[PDB]
């Protein structure tokens, strides 16, 4: 992979980050447990025996910036409906992941009708009754992704339909191919595209005192969706008199043309060549 | 609804070593840590422990696996550090606790840097 | 004045913008009346006979951007406590304007302790009892300002202590001195400073085919807190052979040196001068 | 609390021309405009008027100074256009209305582009 640019990170906010819940108050709730001797927070809902549940947890408005494809990393726990010894009829073991784009933050004015369903998130590890006494945390990881994003920003939403969920992390990020120095050329930081096969062709600019040889391919790189720089084409070589950077040859050493080869010694009489102030044809033993 | 608990030696409710709060299901207990804006050493800081009656009576914890929250931010910019416990019948998180009806739950303190003059503790009873 | 850059505008949001209220629900409320045959919205509070009132209306998180001094334009109405025929003991005729800076949006996690008091806003026109039947709207205008701002963004807050207020507009903006073309020089858009007397000295860059004469003062402008460009110093003049832009002289016309003067005709034989291919001393009649 | 009112011809509550809602002080009346996602001409659009008993009985307004809200956005992206009236005893805004206890208030409609087949009206009574 390449470089990730983090737009949202719930677990990094230290509880200080507050997400709207709809209907107001009811539904999801912020919890404060201790994990690995560290204070942690989480959003929980467990209205398994009530019915007609439609509990929305909406993250705050996220400035998209230059991001084309966002990556959504969720860390949550889900409890089995048979773990309730009482019996939950209106019970579910899933929640739906939504998103919405907007150029304005609506703050408290939340409208479900504006949210598009990303997926039905299901636990890979379901919390059974024996897990509580065993103090075993079954922490589920689900990565989803949305692209292309175009508006000024977005919201992520977690709509619950009557399940027992505990959401410990929500980390949204986009990828970039980093500022590279390769083949004596500079390639700028490039935003990774949205479409999975796509490769953006990035032109290179030769480093200080380096040149693209005549005939030789111009330095170019390809930026991948994951932020990787793939398939190098062309390169730069140190110009006449120069030999990871291009530095002038040491005295009594020279370089006639731009090439991979270093600066050779001066037999027998800077620098592009060594003067004799005889030879008919300026890199030959004069 | 919610029950405010200012966990500090200056609270007279702790002085008879029998501070007891009565709650109903789905209610919150807001334990408010000490907060200042005073000498940096004199600032009370505690380790809150959710424990059993034995640990309550003796006022001593049996293991670190009882530590509930830390009152380690006494001069916190935002405001007082709190611990908001929902007295919920069911939890989706295993390391957390489920609160049954007709039961008693106990909270105990330990000064982080200061000396233990008196025992600071609270009993929460579910109706 | 200069150019204003609008960061928040409540009346432009068409009701779509939702501001947090604390305690949740209680306090301020969004209203929908019609004014000048136009649909309008407003935030109102009128808990004049309850007591122990501390009702916060907090705007959403506002990205500061490059802003140093923000300007806050409030349009509100306030009702007199003697307008209640019942008698309101816990009544007030003011509200307090607060602000808070943060690098993160806390969303629902509102903490009063983090807000700094800008001012005690009082009506200049107080709503008396006879005004309702008269359908007279006493719309109060109060401009306040805060600077210098430094964090990623801020919130504005309206804390009510038991008054009868209707807030129709909240418009936050910062000023800039616009991109200028003056004295044949280009001056970039400059952010106005925070301190009232302050004047940022802005260097100019001569327009296409214009030069700063030798000895002559280099083109400079001063940017004022209101966004005005004040006190012009220096200028650029059209270079040799050129005469609002610098264009070459028409054939048979010339310009020897850079000056205010235009291109003069060519008696008797481009252009910097006219060739004779006799004269001893190249702008004289050769 | 709040009372939902879907203002449209398809609502059977309007068919006997005597739709009446009973409210208590500080409560909201949510008048939900027609909303679609249908022929652009067939989309119902109304002018809501807060009026007097005379305008209610005759189902005709006396002046533009009675226009409450416009249901002019039937295919609105966000959701249905609504008019949320708080039945508050006091208002800080003069062009708005104060709702006294034991009184009746009347709302009347007028189609924006369509034909008036029946009279669409509502009576709100304060307890």
């Amino acid at each position: 992979q390449g470089k990730e640019v983090v737009l949202l990170d719930f677990a990094a906010a230290g509880g200080e980050l507050g997400w709207l819940t709809h209907p107001y108050g009811k539904g999801w709730d912020l919890m404060q447990n201790i994990m690995n001797d560290m204070p942690i927070y989480m959003y929980s809902v467990c209205n398994v025996m009530s019915g007609d549940q439609d509990n929305w947890l909406r993250t705050n408005w996220v400035y998209r910036g230059e991001a084309e494809r966002i990556f959504i990393e969720l860390k949550f726990t889900v409890r089995d409906c048979n773990s309730f010894p009482g019996g939950a009829s209106s019970c579910k073991e899933t929640f739906n992941l939504y998103y919405a784009e907007s150029d304005l933050d609506y703050g408290t004015n939340f409208q479900k009708r504006l949210f598009t369903k990303i997926d039905t998130i299901a636990p890979d590890e379901i919390t059974v009754s024996s897990d509580f006494e065993a103090r075993h945390v079954k922490l589920n990881v689900e990565e989803r992704s949305v692209g292309p994003l175009t508006r000024k920003g977005f919201y992520l939403a977690f709509q619950d339909i009557g399940a027992c969920v505990a959401l410990l992390s929500v980390r949204v990020y986009y990828k970039k191919c980093p500022e590279l120095l390769q083949g004596l050329a500079h390639f700028p930081e490039t935003i990774a595209g949205s479409d999975a096969p796509s490769l953006a062709t990035v032109a290179g600019t030769c480093v200080d005192h380096a040149v693209v040889p005549p005939g030789g391919e111009e330095p170019r790189m390809h930026c991948a969706v994951d932020g990787e720089w793939l398939v190098p084409i062309g390169q730069c070589l140190c110009q006449a008199g120069y030999e990871d950077a291009c530095q002038a040859c040491s005295p009594g050493f020279f370089k006639f043309e731009a090439s991979e080869s270093p600066c050779l010694e001066c037999p027998e009489h800077g620098a592009t060549s060594c003067e004799c102030e005889r030879a008919p044809q300026a890199s030959m033993p004069c | 609804d919610r029950h405010t608990v200012f966990w500090n030696s200056s609270n007279p409710k702790f002085r008879n070593e029998d501070y007891t709060i009565h709650v109903q299901l789905n209610d919150y207990v807001d334990i408010i840590c000490p907060h200042y804006e005073v000498a940096d050493a004199a600032m009370e800081q505690y380790i809150l422990y959710l424990v059993e009656h034995e640990e309550y009576q003796l006022c001593q914890p049996q293991s670190k696996d009882q530590v509930r929250w830390q009152c380690n931010r006494p001069s916190a910019k935002h405001g007082p550090e709190k611990l908001s416990e929902k007295f919920q019948r069911f939890t989706p998180f295993t390391l957390g606790k489920e609160f049954k009806e007709g039961h008693s739950y106990y909270y105990i303190s330990k000064p982080i840097h200061q000396h233990e003059d008196r025992c600071l503790r609270l009993k929460v009873t579910v109706s």
